[PDB]
């Protein structure tokens, strides 16, 4: 009725344990964002404050584990190509070559959207290597899977 | 390539082809807004206007110079990089020669655009540094032009008297060889006469405040304004202008362009004799119907002494005239002739020293040249009390416009063809019926002024004016006291006439308008001064040689004129024209006020809302099916990411998808067209939005990997069983 599936059910808890650390049984609203995102999610924050507005009437930060569950079972059919997440750089691209400036980046990842936080943007940039960045291989990178 | 648009980052509107709703107050509040934020330059279609920041902006870096070269203009920011760019384009690619058309106000900063124009030309064409030997010997011939050319106005205290041309001569590989100055329309009346508050050219006053008295005794000369006619008592001294301090900057300017000594010298006895020319009076000689005769001879003495000619030869000439014999001339027709000889002498001075000046760089060799030149005419003035000068400036700048306003309307009309669209006709302003109401020869102004100059019989000002009202009263745009405007305004009283340009009603005072036209040189002038001893005189008179054709002259001032400015659209027309329109946002030099007063008028005179209609002409925006879908694409989801191709059905598609009327665009073949701003900039926010969701995106996926790679790696090292 989640609708979902033990296997699932097993790779999830793996993952829901240890942000549960009190043993009161519960992750925080900020904990869900980063096991979400920890097995194959990819979620926008603003996703993540509607299901966090949703269960947690109870003045604190606390999800139980079916709720979670239900929370993961909708998501997976959720798909994202790669193909819009490379054009959503080359839109981002003075010329057509692939390389993006690496200044252009940090605009565009802190002015727009879901800003990105200046440690974000400074480490997202180490990991992407050398005054530009590749984004079609950082795509590549983050997509391989 | 790049894939750049000026939509982006847009402060304001840049081409105000954009505008809605287009009116004056939405004109004005555009180049208000965009001033405030440094952007001074906007653009009308391919037109750049440039309003004066009156400080340094940090926009004319050389990383621009580089970011704008060889890029269209919608690619970026409006700039005057992207017109000098087009232009150096053209020049290199199409072989073309180049004028680039300035107009405004003085201080508008026109001598400001002419100088980024060519300093962005040297940038990029490679030999930079041969094309600056130029630059330099036209910076340093300003100072003589403008004391010779410039003067004193009631409005303007350095108004340039005069067309200004200037170009850099390169051959058909890129590699200049040397530079041209032209001199256009002086105002040779100002000589002779001006009004009040006024004042003459520069140079009279620069001389007798800063010649030593030696120097002031060479040219039978005396330190007092008040003893000189062509000169004034009053308004002599200009709030912060130091003419001592002056001649000393053009008595060096001379010397670096190339003027001996005594080249130099003799030039400011020039200056000297027409000067102290307007001393000489006239009385009858014994008078009904008699004769002119001097008064004193003491002058005319020093100018004999000086000039090293004849009085005899004077003194018969500013009295008789020989021709077909040698009638005696009136009294009248004698003081037109000692300011024929005055003005007709500054002239023909100061075209010679123009061309004393190119001499340093003309172009040496005899290969084909192209050319990289820069008109500065004058702008359109609306003076409290208007004159024949004025009629000028404002016919000149009639014939830019009508000359323009075709020309663009012409090239638009010839892209909606090529791309299979309907005209429509553009109900505009053809400038022409004031062209025609001024320069047509049998009911023209200044035929009908210069048929009261060829009359025996007796002519004065108020005889031209009931000329005009008599044949011009039923041309709509000719409105005076008895001719017949149905509008309720205080009726004008007598003496005036009044006008409708393109830049608005002007009204003009007959006061002046028979004298500031006979302009008379007949023979016995100019041969009485190829008689001269100086070598200068005797050279700017040469139908003064009795063996040169003793054929006519110029018959009129106005004729003068109208040929003047006919030989002056026939060269600009053999030329690719681009324009700056240069605009003061204040009378007071400072830097950050912006009046929207004094801007409007300036809207006007430059004729700036009807090139917005005329280029808009219809359909506002244009782009094409290519660049349009990479930009919009991304709107539906049938386009993103591909395609639909080819362009043009894949961006009917994406209209189609966006609900947008049919009604408000059109399909050419390679471009698609859209009628109203309203539209563009409804695709243009939506893009802004969605681009909001692919930087989610990107922020989404990096949070993910960058944690998903954090958990799996942890868990790796779980090895400790």
């Amino acid at each position: 009725a989640d609708q979902l599936t033990e296997e699932q059910i097993a790779e999830f808890k793996e993952a829901f344990s240890l942000f549960d650390k009190d043993g009161d049984g519960t992750i925080t609203t900020k904990e869900l964002g980063t096991v979400m995102r920890s097995l194959g999610q990819n979620p926008t924050e603003a996703e993540l404050q509607d299901m966090i507005n949703e269960v947690d009437a109870d003045g604190n930060g606390t999800i139980d584990f079916p709720e979670f569950l239900t929370m993961m079972a909708r998501k997976m059919k959720d798909t994202d190509s790669e193909e819009e997440i490379r054009e959503a750089f080359r839109v981002f691209d003075k010329d057509g070559n692939g390389y993006i400036s690496a200044a252009e980046l940090r605009h565009v990842m802190t002015n727009l959207g879901e800003k990105l936080t200046d440690e974000e943007v400074d480490e997202m940039i180490r990991e992407a290597d050398d005054g530009q960045v590749n984004y079609e291989e950082f795509v590549q990178m983050m997509t391989a899977k | 390539e790049v894939k750049s648009s000026l939509l982006d980052n847009m402060i304001g509107v840049g081409d105000t082809v954009l505008l809605e709703p287009l009116n004056e107050e939405t004109f004005i509040d555009n180049l208000k807004k965009r001033f405030d934020h440094n952007e001074i330059y906007t653009y009308i279609g391919s037109v750049v206007i440039s309003v004066n920041p009156y400080r340094s902006l940090p926009i004319y870096s050389p990383e621009k110079v580089e970011d704008y070269r060889n890029r269209n203009f919608y690619e970026l920011s409006p700039h005057i990089f992207a017109l000098s760019d087009e232009a150096y384009r053209s020049l290199r690619d199409q072989d073309k020669d180049q004028c680039i058309l300035i107009t405004g106000e003085s201080g508008a900063g026109k001598t400001e655009a002419s100088k980024l124009v060519m300093s962005y030309v040297a940038a990029v064409c490679g030999k930079g540094a041969e094309v600056n030997q130029v630059k330099e010997q036209l910076l340093q011939s300003t100072p003589v032009l403008e004391a010779f050319g410039n003067a004193k106005t009631v409005r303007n205290d350095n108004s340039s008297r005069f067309g200004k041309y200037m170009d850099i001569e390169f051959d058909f590989k890129g590699d200049p060889l040397g530079g041209v100055i032209s001199n256009y329309l002086l105002e040779k009346s100002r000589v002779v006469k001006q009004p009040r508050g006024e004042r003459n050219f520069h140079v009279f006053y620069q001389l007798l405040s800063g010649a030593s008295e030696e120097l002031l005794h060479k040219l039978k000369l005396e330190r007092d304004f008040s003893r000189y006619n062509y000169l004034s008592l009053d308004s002599a001294k200009v709030n912060g202008v130091d003419d001592a301090a002056n001649f000393r900057t053009v008595r060096n300017a001379m010397q670096i362009v190339g003027f001996s000594d005594p080249e130099a010298e003799s030039v400011l006895e020039v200056v000297a004799a027409v000067l102290k020319l307007g001393n000489i009076e006239f009385k009858p000689e014994s008078r009904g119907l008699d004769e002119s005769k001097i008064k004193d001879k003491n002058e005319l003495k020093e100018i004999c002494e000086l000039t090293s000619i004849d009085q005899v030869v004077l003194e018969r000439a500013f009295s008789f005239r020989t021709v077909e014999v040698s009638t005696t001339l009136n009294v009248a027709q004698a003081y037109y002739a000692r300011d024929a000889l005055a003005k007709n002498l500054y002239s023909r001075l100061f075209s010679w020293l123009v061309n004393r000046i190119n001499e340093s760089i003309k172009a040496q060799t005899k290969v084909r040249k192209k050319v990289m030149g820069v008109l500065d005419i004058y702008g359109f003035e609306i003076f409290e009390d208007n004159s024949f000068e004025q009629f000028i400036i404002n016919y000149c700048n009639e014939k830019l416009q009508q000359i323009f306003i075709e020309l663009t309307l012409k090239e638009e009309q010839e892209e909606y063809i090529r791309e299979d669209i309907e005209w429509t006709h553009i109900d505009y302003f053809n400038n022409a019926i004031i062209c025609d109401l001024i320069e047509n020869n049998t009911n023209g102004i200044l035929a009908m002024l210069d048929e009261e100059c060829l009359r025996p019989g007796t002519v004065t000002d108020e005889t031209f004016l009931e000329k005009l009202n008599q044949v011009c009263a039923t041309h709509q745009h000719f409105e005076s006291r008895m001719s017949k405007r149905f509008l309720n305004d205080t009726t004008l009283p007598h003496s005036c006439f009044r006008i409708q340009h393109y830049a608005g009603k002007v009204l003009y005072q007959v006061e002046g308008f028979v004298d500031k036209n006979n302009d008379l040189l007949y023979r016995d002038l100019s041969q009485a001064m190829w008689k001269a001893g100086h070598a200068l005189i005797k050279s700017l008179f040469p139908e003064g040689n009795p063996a040169k054709v003793n054929l006519k002259r110029p018959p009129t001032a106005g004729s003068q004129f109208k040929a003047s400015v006919a030989t002056l659209m026939k060269n600009l027309q053999t030329k690719n024209p681009n324009y700056i329109r240069c605009i003061k946002p204040n009378d007071k030099k400072a830097a950050h006020i912006f009046s929207e007063s004094l801007v409007c008028h300036q809207i006007r005179y430059l004729g700036l809302l009807e090139n917005v209609r005329v280029r808009r002409a219809g359909y506002a925006f244009r782009q094409a099916y290519e660049p349009c879908l990479e930009r919009y694409k991304m709107l539906c989801k049938q386009t993103w990411p591909h395609w639909k191709g080819p362009a043009r059905s894949g961006v009917e598609v994406l209209f189609n998808e966006l609900e947008i009327p049919v009604e408000e665009y059109s399909f050419g073949r390679s471009k698609i067209f859209i009628r109203n701003p309203r539209t563009l900039f409804q695709l243009e926010d939506l893009r802004k939005q969605r681009l909001e969701d692919l930087a989610t995106l990107i922020q989404k996926i990096y949070r993910g990997w960058k944690c998903r790679t954090h958990f799996l790696l942890m868990k790796g090292l779980n090895d400790i069983f």
